């Protein structure tokens, strides 16, 4: 998703003047398309999240004593602890990714807080409930028959995983300790979702700018011109400046709409990763990662998701 | 609220969901005048009533400030042939501030008299003063030709028609040289291709309009290069602050409150910008301090209804609008039903500890629905039902009983 | 918001020496190179005066001796010359910071040389005898301090209840103090009785005055 | 000239409601803002509310939310405070002021002053008996003399020697409260030429009962 913006029609274009707002009147709907378009953006970012975050209605929970495999599953929980509920990777995930004219910013329907709770809910049912969370209600498979089973999906049979299974606990806990000091170390991996605080923040920098300079007009002011120039005069400098504010307006619409198409194509794959990489087996090539698919541990991201391949290399 | 839905979306029924019927505004009540008081009267009438004038050639600069002067005698009362004006109005006279102001006064021709204007190419107008097209100014004319004038003509006036290139604007010939169109060497003298270039004036009072002169006053205004100059003319208010008002401040105008300004300021100051390009900052023309501007009427009215169908009861949202201060209804503002929220404060919805599954979304985790003698409820959006099983190694669930269900999904083509 | 207090509560400054009563901020008042700041002066019977705005500046109509200076959170009233029309309580406010408040204040005295309290104590007037009450009542005026004691003894018996004591403020020429005291008795109590001695204590005083009449 | 005028004293019961007034004269009321104060005697002054008169809008104290009510009259130029329920620590003396701008806002000007006593006692007009010593020791060259005023209610009581006479050598007692009574004294000091030569009498004037007792000594 992507941050959520509206325009007032009264604030950007007029400088809250009586003899601005009767001329408006005379242009009728131009902001009244631009308004409605950004409010339909701004529906469908709530919709991106119900097709992602949550795909069940049921929500799952970890039991206190856990033993599952010989693993240390601690870093993907959530810590009881802390009053936020946050794993350990998602701590390194938050914190790497960082006047009024009338232009807000709307706020999301969906907290961070509940993105993590239905994070919690489909790290659980992954290991604990299986592939069946999803197809139906949930079963009771144990841990350790379950990578036999995805070991059969990809051709593997079970002589490999219970001969071999003390050293699997040295190669998957080493594994996962590799990507929690790379996210420390380096943020360079984060900026994917960067960019798209830094797309919203240099579209909004660039809109602000256009009350100063002038649009042919002497004075770039609505007050300058009433309080000087003949009312013949006015009529003509005020009406350049509100046809300049309404192409720089009507562009600013076009742009984020395009990037809301952009946004739309990849939540529709981010949905389609839940849906096979992470709620089932896929014996998929380079969709689930390189090399063959076991799983997949989807974590809390602001304006995203941060995925967790395991794979058969 | 009700009828504030059905204005916008221009239909006679309210479908179920949240909309926006309009914008928080906040009236103005007052309007701060703040004007410097001088206890000195400016003499205009040392440039207009006096009996000798210069020429184009060279004319007298004057430069007025720190007085109070009159403006009606250049509109309300107006004995004159011909006012004119181009950037500032005649009406605003006694509204604006200018940077400085340049008298030049000289005495020209009636049938010349046309080409002082922003660009004009002339005798007159050429070699002896221009005006740029940026040039904010008033032209006063009034006929002269019954005191000055003499029947045998005025030789006293002059006028220079030859230079060799185009004079730079704002700028007085002095110069004497004869105008050498040819290769022979004047000398100072007349001789072949040698004339005289500074000649007289015309004036007579028994002829045409050609030849009457008239009494020309070029007024030179600048706009915000630097303070204020006598003032605009007007009354004084006091001064007010924390309170949404309309504001004029020499000429210039705005909307906010005033508060208390903790940054340095400099001492050459009028006013300054933000970095939202707006006048955050303005300096009293009387004393010196500086105060800070932060503007009003911020945020907007949004609405949560069920449909007709349904009941008519409306609950109304506020979104960045503070809420302890508090569209053209009072008749929610009684209060009791406010919740505070994280988008604002939420009139007309009780709120409900209890966690169901809403309908209407509002934001920020708290959602809201129509449930029971019923009302709007607000509350917190539901996870679902929660599930709790002990797990060990030892056990496994297969299902002995099957089911067939049938889904329905719905593509656009 | 700024909390203003001032110490201390009371000061008393002999005539031609200097007055420092401090007015202390919890915040900073300094903004735009200025404090907000102002000085009040409370004579008893009346509203508080101004005298000292932005402190830099003194009001005309205000006399010279009133002046102030300081900056950032410890500002200093300075009083010199000290005349005795100058005794009052002191205040000091600040407009920067909505809601205001007040200061705690601090009352300055005039300290000069000590003076015995003259004792005079009246029989009751006739006028009250017909309604069928009596009040003997005795004046102490003309002391320095305002710490005094009042004794009432009738026929060699010391009463305690239905006595009444009233004190001033510090006078504005002479900087002494008056106390009465009301004595409120019978016509029973006023025929079966004769002496009425009126004491006083104090502390230049090595011996109570005793004055009494003989009806 | 501009001078705030208020009445000298309100009486309330405890429960009822409070009205007061503050009239302005000299200056445009909707142009200057209007302050309420509040001192109780040995606390010192607090701050009670501030309310633009054009708006009707109000500043209020933390502590004295929902006890005050303020509003304007535009018309007669009169600002009023509404004090609701008011209790016996609410007897304080009130002021009005005009608060003036420049940069830091001053109070220019006040009223003339407000004591509001809150209490279920009737009014009582008082009985005022005179003091006289009846003799002299003659020890001294100055006569003392003394005035005693009893049983009035509300507080306070102007007394004054000969009508404004004598303006010196005059003590001006505070009231003390006794079984819904108010009670103090007053005393002067004469030269003995003056009390044989003249007669002086002890002028009481009540305000709230509209009574005047004249006595003499």
């Amino acid at each position: 998703s992507m941050t959520k913006t509206s325009v007032d029609c009264t604030m950007y274009i007029c400088g809250d003047s009586t003899e601005c707002s009767n001329l408006l009147l005379q242009y009728g709907s131009f902001c009244t398309q631009l308004k409605r378009a950004l409010t339909g953006i701004a529906v469908e970012q709530d919709k991106n999240t119900q097709e992602v975050f949550a795909q069940v209605k049921q929500i799952y929970k970890t039991p206190p004593i856990k033993y599952f495999g010989g693993f240390n599953f601690s870093q993907i929980l959530p810590d009881p602890s802390k009053p936020s509920k946050r794993s350990f990777i998602e701590d390194l995930l938050f914190n790497k990714v960082t006047k009024f004219k009338g232009l807000t910013v709307l706020p999301p329907l969906l907290t961070d807080e509940m993105i993590a709770q239905y994070t919690s809910a489909l790290l659980a049912g992954t290991i604990t409930s299986g592939w069946t969370f999803g197809a139906g209600a949930a079963l009771q498979i144990p841990f350790a028959m379950q990578m036999a089973y995805r070991f059969n999906g990809i051709g593997v049979t079970q002589n490999v995983l219970y001969e071999n299974q003390k050293l699997i606990a040295n190669q998957f806990n080493s594994a996962i300790g590799k990507i929690q000091d790379s996210l420390s170390s380096t943020a360079s991996a984060l900026g994917k979702l960067q960019d798209v605080v830094n797309h919203n923040a240099q579209a909004l920098n660039t809109l602000v700018k256009q009350l100063s300079s002038k649009f042919g007009a002497i004075s770039s002011v609505l007050n300058d011109i009433f309080s000087r120039l003949d009312p013949p005069e006015a009529e003509v400098q005020i009406d350049r400046l509100i046809t300049g504010r309404l192409q720089s307006l009507q562009t600013y619409v076009t742009q984020q709409l395009i990037r809301a198409a952009e946004i739309r194509a990849s939540a529709n794959l981010a949905a389609t990763k839940m849906s096979e990489c992470v709620l089932g087996q896929s014996k998929r090539v380079d969709f689930c990662g390189k090399g063959y698919h076991l799983m997949s541990f989807p974590q809390s991201a602001p304006h995203g998701v941060v995925f967790l391949h395991v794979t058969y290399v | 609220p009700l009828s504030e839905t059905k204005c916008t979306l221009k239909s006679f029924t309210v479908e179920k969901g949240i909309y926006q019927t309009s914008n928080f505004r906040v009236q103005p009540t007052e309007s701060i005048v703040r004007f410097p008081n001088i206890t000195n009267l400016c003499p205009f009438d040392e440039v207009f009533n006096a009996t000798r004038f210069a020429s184009v050639y060279a004319w007298n600069r004057k430069r007025i400030s720190n007085c109070v002067a009159d403006y009606s005698v250049l509109y309300n009362l107006a004995p004159f042939f011909t006012f004119k004006c181009y950037g500032v109005s005649p009406t605003k006279l006694n509204d604006l501030c200018f940077t400085n102001v340049y008298a030049d006064s000289f005495v020209i021709r009636g049938d010349e008299v046309r080409q002082i204007a922003p660009g004009q190419t002339g005798n007159i107008a050429d070699y002896n003063y221009k005006l740029p097209d940026d040039f904010t100014g008033c032209v006063i004319a009034w006929n002269s030709n019954k005191l000055d004038s003499k029947v045998s003509g005025n030789y006293n006036y002059l006028y220079r028609l030859f230079r060799k290139s185009n004079l730079k604007p704002f700028e007085r010939d002095i110069s004497t040289e004869i105008y050498q169109a040819g290769n022979k060497p004047c000398n100072g003298v007349a001789g072949f291709n040698c004339y005289f270039p500074l000649r007289s004036y015309s004036f007579r009072p028994t002829y045409g309009v050609g030849h009457q002169p008239y009494r020309v006053v070029v007024l030179s205004f600048e706009l915000l290069h630097a303070p204020a100059t006598v003032c605009g003319p007007k009354k004084s208010t006091n001064l007010v602050k924390n309170k949404c008002v309309n504001f004029n401040f020499n000429g210039l105008k705005g909307t906010g409150v005033l508060t208390e300004s903790n940054k340095k300021f400099l001492p050459f100051q009028q006013f300054g910008r933000d970095i939202a390009d707006t006048t955050d900052a303005v300096r009293d023309p009387q004393t010196l301090e500086i105060l800070d501007i932060t503007p009003c009427s911020f945020g907007g009215v949004s609405v949560i209804t069920p449909g007709t169908n349904t009941s008519n009861q409306v609950a109304v949202l506020y979104q960045g609008v503070n809420c302890t201060e508090v569209p053209t209804w009072r008749v929610y503002s009684t209060g009791s039903n406010v919740f505070q929220t994280r988008a604002g404060c939420l009139i007309g919805a009780e709120y409900v500890n209890n966690s169901y599954e809403c309908d209407i979304p509002i934001g920020a985790g708290i959602c809201a629905s129509y449930q029971t003698s019923q009302s709007i409820i607000a509350y917190t959006m539901s996870l679902g039902a929660e599930n709790s099983v002990a797990y060990s190694n030892n056990s496994i669930a297969i299902p002995t009983n099957f089911t067939i269900s049938v889904t329905t999904e719905i593509l656009p083509v | 918001d700024i909390v203003l207090t001032q110490s201390p509560a009371s000061l008393a400054v002999s005539l031609g020496q200097r007055a420092t009563i401090s007015c202390r901020a919890s915040k900073s008042v300094s903004a735009s190179v200025y404090s907000y700041m102002h000085w009040y002066q409370q004579k008893p019977g009346q509203p508080p005066k101004l005298l000292i705005y932005l402190a830099s500046s003194l009001e005309s109509g205000v006399p010279a001796r009133f002046s102030g200076s300081g900056s950032g959170t410890d500002f200093t009233l300075n009083i010199h010359p000290v005349e005795e029309e100058d005794a009052a309580t002191y205040y000091c406010h600040h407009s920067r910071e909505l809601p205001p408040a007040f200061g705690g204040g601090t009352k300055l005295e005039i300290k000069r040389a000590d003076a015995a309290p003259t004792v005079s104590i009246f029989p009751p007037s006739s006028e009250q005898l017909t309604s069928g009450g009596a009040s003997v009542v005795c004046f102490l005026n003309n002391f320095y301090p305002k710490d005094i004691n009042v004794k009432w003894k009738i026929d060699g018996s010391e009463r305690q209840n239905g006595v009444l004591n009233s004190w001033t403020d510090q006078d504005s020429k002479d900087s002494t103090y008056s106390m009465s005291s009301t004595l409120t008795l019978t016509k029973d109590e006023y025929e079966r009785h004769n002496s009425y001695t009126c004491e006083a204590t104090h502390k230049t005083s090595t011996s109570p005055i005793v004055k009494s009449f003989n009806r | 000239q501009v001078q705030l005028q208020q009445p000298g004293a309100e009486l309330v019961r405890p429960g009822a409601s409070v009205k007061l007034s503050c009239k302005a004269s000299g200056y445009s009321f909707t142009r200057f803002w209007m302050n309420w104060v509040k001192q109780r005697p040995g606390q010192g002054l607090e701050w009670i509310g501030m309310i633009h008169p054009s708006d009707s809008e109000t500043r209020l104290n933390q502590k004295f939310k929902d006890k005050a009510t303020l509003t304007v009259d535009k018309s007669s130029t009169t600002a009023y405070m509404q004090l609701s329920s008011p209790t016996s620590e609410d007897s304080a003396v009130y002021y009005c002021a005009r608060k003036d701008y420049d940069y830091d806002a001053w109070f220019a000007y006040w009223g003339q002053g407000t004591l509001v006593t809150v209490s279920a006692a009737k009014t009582t007009p008082p009985s005022v008996y005179p003091l006289a010593p009846g003799s002299a020791a003659q020890t001294n060259s100055m006569v003392t003399l003394g005035c005693l005023v009893k049983g009035y209610f509300p507080e306070p009581v102007t007394v004054t020697w000969n009508s404004g006479s004598l303006s010196s050598g005059v003590h001006t007692f505070p009231a003390v409260l006794q079984s819904d009574l108010y009670t103090l004294s007053s005393s002067v000091t004469v030269p003995s030429s003056t009390w044989p030569s003249e007669t002086v009498t002890c002028n009481v004037a009540h305000p709230a009962s509209s009574t005047k007792v004249d006595k003499k000594i």
